[PDB]
């Protein structure tokens, strides 16, 4: 668990490092600028060893290959002497430039992460959604094939959806049957419960119309603000429930004053 | 405008000033642009400074203002700025201003041949703070106190 | 991958969670590894030892594995739920058997009888008795979708009623994690029903964006921009979960103003990351500056796929107009990208139709005299377009940008320019349009001409005048009312007052001093130069004046300060009209 | 005029709470019963029509409505201004 690697970050633009007399924008400028020049500054003084060290390399070599020519051959009696002397005074300056490259990269090593030493890009990809476009479609046939597709598949789900009639179990189906938030499903509510009234069946007309008046309720606001019903939430629910609540009172006299 | 302040009150602005500048020092920043023109005051006198602002040569140092070495940039380069700021806060009148030549102020400031005019400062100056200004503006670098001695200054000053 | 015959013990590779309530017990089981008599003595017995590690120490040249559980403490956290775990474990290299303990100092291990498992591992919970809330159906599937969702075996939850006396339910890890794939191979299908699934969002993406980043950082991510604002996107009562953390695919963190800033708050997405410095609790991250580096490589990849939507006509036309609000907040809040966000903006013109225009389709258009960016503010198009500011501006043909929503005095403060040329407000002291000397002409007879009466407006309306001048901005209007050239402009004014928790202690100091222009070539304008020529002190040029003041001031869009004086002024002057004989 | 000035403005919502306008008439009014009259006296009156209008205009204002365009109300103001002075 060692995270030390992790231990010297610079962020410029960081908004938790201020002080109340200092402009902020100026601040991130000044910071921002800063490491961009260090950057700058050390590379010239890495950059200038390089270019010293590779001058003495080249001129040791040399000179030991002019050493290897004159100390076997005539002269040699001095020329070994000043050429050996010419090969260790660049070989003692060579071991100098090294000194100060390595100095160099123990410095590197001792500074800070940033932005753009700590990563570099890999995928990128960008799609914008062209497909969806307008469709009309014959809304005689969309009830027919709706009561097929849905409401044969969830009358028996009646039973599923709000029985309490002040606060209801299944109230998230703003998202487990969003698709389901409907006029169809209220004109639903009043071509099937015809069998009800027929019947003078009151506890099931009763804690369905607390089911009918949440759909009126949730489609008659999606109207009346010029939104999507599935756009509604729970804590719609939850500002109904505020002050005086519901007029569902009325309503209890809609199951035969409907006949 | 030529507004003025109480002297209390213009302590306050040299303070938060200060105060602000020992942060940047800490920091590592040096200022370098510092002019009055660049230091703005917000409600409760609350001091902004920024880079968000003849005065291309009046509040830097004499070494800068002759471009006597490559950017020769620290501290007291800052302080030298700061103190004339001092002054002018402690005058309402610009430093050097019974003259305005642009050569004559590259000639006797660079080589040394007038202070601002101390003699202009309030009556109403702390003794402390006449000596503050003159320190600040030092001529030698090696002789003008950084920003936690001035700081220091300015509040025992106050208080 | 390596010995294929390892997997006869049992084919699958499953996780399968069972609740008890009629004994109180939670089961976890899975057909994972297992573990020997050695590893249930050193692995569940020592504090601080992950046999994890060591699995991975042992795996050689980057083998194919990303594993979590580096600590060696996360098994004891059992226990803060339950009074007693037992763990039943089979390898396919030893027994069967039963480790137990209830956290006392000690614990048992024991050679099992019971069913046999084929492989792997069954972790029983004796939960609490004021802990039974994680028997219920609700909890479980609300923690597993929580923290677990993108783990990457299958999950499967079971419960004995239904109809089906054994529901078992995979459904709690249904969603693949899509940006671990080559986006190469995902299809906009793909990324629809994901972004469904990460948002519950009924409708798809306007644009997503699949990128990743290499190095010391690593990391994978997706961001989406919705097609609709939220209908609640702004509240300030709401804690967002815009973007989430995961670290090899576990949710480490969420209510993040540090992975991106406020004025993005609309993109919804993930960012997954291979190695991060986790907290002990694995809740947070140990060295927050690395949120800050992911952020700065978020917000750049965000602009660039706000620019290239922006080559799309019809969807940039609905994205602005969901997010218009969104990018002039970042104008005004950030100081670095202004310069790119500004290149985002559109506005109507005086020029345009109907249509907006970028400011570097005002700035093609420019004539080659015009030096500076004209528009004018107010509260609709319809105000802004028949102002008498803009009458002399549009006569001579200038563009002028209409801004006319409250966000607009904002952003303006702060976008001084556009491409050099500077922003200049038709409602300011001290316009002006390019000069023709005929014009400067005319305008020194002018000032010559009236110069006494504007030294008489200026002694009747003393008190709330800075000074009385000849416009060079008006056509078909007698006057209007313009501010000084710092402080509030009479729209920002406006807005100020209306800010419900904001201190007014301070409007002395900021509203502006008003000018007022006169149009010299106009009517009643000559003709009260000549009444007040006629007499100097008569009382009818101070009612005049004073009235036509009022009416300015009322159109300039500055409210009037007692409405019912200038109200009765107009019912006595409809009574003149109306044929009232008794004057009373 | 609050909710029509904040910044964050959520525009799209909006039009769903503007209320709906009720004008009072003061049947003690001079102006008024005037009007009553020439409202009995010839209904295809054009200077009714104009009266109508600058009431009401006038009434937005005392009653802490804006303008929809606020050029048109002056205009009609710059004429009375106009007809007083005999200028036309
Ligand atoms: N079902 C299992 N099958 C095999 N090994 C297991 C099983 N459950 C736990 N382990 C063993 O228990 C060890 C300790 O796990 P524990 O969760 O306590 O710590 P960890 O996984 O090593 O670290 P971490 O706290 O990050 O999860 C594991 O490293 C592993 O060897
Ligand atoms: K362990
Ligand atoms: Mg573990």
């Amino acid at each position: 668990v060692d995270y030390s690697v992790w231990d010297h970050i610079e962020v410029s633009d960081d908004e938790d490092e201020t002080h109340p007399n200092i402009d902020t924008a100026s601040l991130f400028r000044w910071r921002h600028q800063a490491r961009v020049e260090r950057m700058e500054q050390f590379q010239k003084e890495k950059e200038e060893l390089d270019r010293g060290c590779r001058e003495c390399k080249r001129k040791v070599a040399e000179c030991q290959r002019k050493l290897k020519e004159l100390e076997v051959a005539e002269g040699g009696k001095a020329e070994l002497e000043r050429l050996q002397a010419e090969a260790q005074q660049l070989r003692k300056e060579e071991r100098s430039w090294e000194q100060k490259l390595e100095e160099m990269r123990k410095k590197e090593k001792s500074m800070p992460w940033n932005v753009d030493t700590l990563s570099k890009d890999g995928f990128s990809k960008s799609m914008v959604n062209t497909k969806p476009e307008k469709t009309e479609e014959d809304s005689e046939e969309v009830r027919e094939q709706k009561h097929k597709t849905f409401v044969e598949k969830y009358e028996k789900q009646i039973k599923h959806f709000g029985m309490l009639r002040r606060w209801d179990d299944s109230q998230k189906y703003l998202s487990d049957n969003v698709h389901l938030v409907c006029e169809e499903t209220a004109n639903y509510l009043v071509i099937w419960c015809i069998d009800l009234e027929v019947e003078e069946k009151c506890a099931l007309m009763e804690q369905v119309a607390h089911q009918t008046i949440v759909m009126q309720f949730i489609l008659e606001l999606a109207k009346s603000l010029k939104v999507d019903p599935r756009a509604c939430f729970r804590q719609f629910f939850t500002k109904i429930k505020t002050a005086d609540r519901q007029y569902m009172e009325g309503f209890n006299d809609e199951l035969e004053a409907f006949k | 405008q030529e507004t003025k302040f109480q002297m209390f009150q213009l302590i306050d602005i040299a303070r938060q000033t200060a105060q602000g500048m020992d942060y940047l020092h800490a920091k590592n920043i040096i200022h370098r642009d510092m002019k009055s023109n660049n230091i703005f005051l917000h409600e409760g006198l609350t001091v902004k400074i920024g880079d968000f602002g003849t005065g291309s040569v009046l509040w830097m140092a004499p070494e800068v203002i002759r471009m006597q070495d490559n950017n020769p940039f620290s501290f007291q380069s800052d302080v030298y700025s700061y103190g004339i700021v001092l002054y002018e806060l402690m005058t309402g009148e610009l430093p050097y201003s019974h003259i305005n030549n642009r050569d004559q102020i590259i000639f006797m400031v660079g080589r040394g041949y007038a202070s601002p005019d101390l003699s202009k400062l309030y009556k109403n100056c702390p003794k402390a703070m006449k000596r503050l200004v003159a320190d600040c503006v030092k001529k030698v670098k090696e002789e003008r106190p950084l920003f936690p001695q001035i700081l220091s200054s300015i509040e025992l000053l106050q208080h | 991958l390596t010995d294929p015959s390892k997997l006869d013990s049992g084919k699958e590779l499953k996780i399968d969670i069972i609740p008890n309530p009629q004994e109180r017990t939670l089961t976890l089981v899975d057909t994972g590894i297992g573990m020997t008599k050695a590893d249930l003595i050193n692995n569940l017995g020592t504090i601080a030892k992950s046999g994890t590690k060591a699995f991975m120490e042992a795996l050689q040249a980057g083998a194919d594995i990303s594993m979590i559980g580096q600590f060696g403490v996360g098994f004891y956290s059992a226990y803060l739920v339950a009074e007693k775990v037992v763990v039943i474990t089979k390898h396919n290299d030893d027994e069967q058997y039963a480790w137990e303990s209830s956290a006392g100092g000690s614990f048992t291990v024991r050679a099992d009888h019971g069913e046999p498992i084929g492989r792997g591992t069954k972790v029983i919970l004796h939960l609490k008795e004021d802990q039974t809330e994680y028997l219920e159906e609700r909890r479980v599937k609300e923690v597993v979708k929580k923290h677990s969702q993108f783990i990457g075996y299958p999950i499967t939850l079971y419960l004995e009623k239904e109809k089906e006396k054994y529901i078992d339910q995979e459904e709690l890890n249904k969603t693949k994690p899509i940006w671990t794939r080559n986006p190469d191979d995902i299809t906009q299908e793909e990324y629809g029903e994901f972004y469904k699934s990460l948002t519950n969002d009924w409708e798809d993406h306007l644009a997503v964006k699949h990128f990743s980043v290499e190095g010391q950082l690593e990391f994978r991510a997706l961001l989406f921009i919705p097609r609709r604002a939220p209908f609640d996107l702004f509240e300030n009562k709401k804690k967002k979960n815009n973007i989430k953390l995961y670290v090899r695919r576990v949710f480490i963190m969420d209510s993040c103003d540090e992975l991106i800033p406020e004025y993005l708050n609309f993109i919804r997405g993930v960012v997954d990351s291979e190695d991060l410095p986790l907290n002990i609790s694995r809740e947070m991250l140990q060295q927050s500056k690395i949120l800050k580096v992911i952020r700065k490589n978020i917000v750049k990849k965000c602009l660039e796929l706000f620019s290239e939507l922006a080559e799309d006509k019809e969807n940039y036309k609905k994205f602005y107009e969901a997010f218009s609000k969104n990018l002039k907040l970042g104008i005004h809040e950030d100081s670095t990208n202004r310069r790119r966000l500004s290149e985002l903006l559109r506005y109507h013109t005086s020029q345009s139709g109907d249509e907006m225009t970028s400011l570097s389709e005002y700035v093609s258009r420019m004539k080659e005299t015009q030096k500076s960016i004209y528009y004018i503010t107010g509260e609709s198009k319809e105000q802004v377009a028949n102002s008498a500011f803009v009458e002399r501006v549009r006569k001579r043909g200038f563009e002028v940008v209409y801004m006319t929503e409250p966000i607009d005095e904002y952003c303006v403060q702060q976008l001084k320019e556009f491409d050099g040329k500077s922003l200049v407000s038709v409602t300011k002291e001290g316009l002006e349009l390019p000069e023709d000397e005929e014009e400067k002409k005319k305008m020194e007879e002018s000032k010559a001409k009236f110069e006494n009466l504007c030294k008489l407006m200026k002694e009747i309306l003393d008190k709330k005048v800075e000074k009385v001048t000849i416009s060079n901005r008006l056509v078909s209007s007698p006057c209007c009312i313009v501010t000084s050239t710092y402080g509030w402009t009479a729209n920002m004014e406006r807005i100020m007052k209306a800010q419900a928790l904001r201190d007014n202690s301070t409007m002395g100091y900021m509203m502006a001093k008003k000018h007022l222009e006169i149009n010299p070539d106009h009517p009643i304008v000559e003709t009260l130069r000549q009444k007040a020529e006629a007499d100097k002190n008569d009382k009818a040029v101070k009612d005049l004046v004073v009235l036509l003041f009022e009416t300015a001031l009322l159109s300039s869009g500055f409210s009037l300060e007692d409405p019912q004086t200038h109200s009765n002024r107009i019912y006595r002057m409809i009574k003149l009209g109306l044929g009232i004989d008794e004057d009373e």
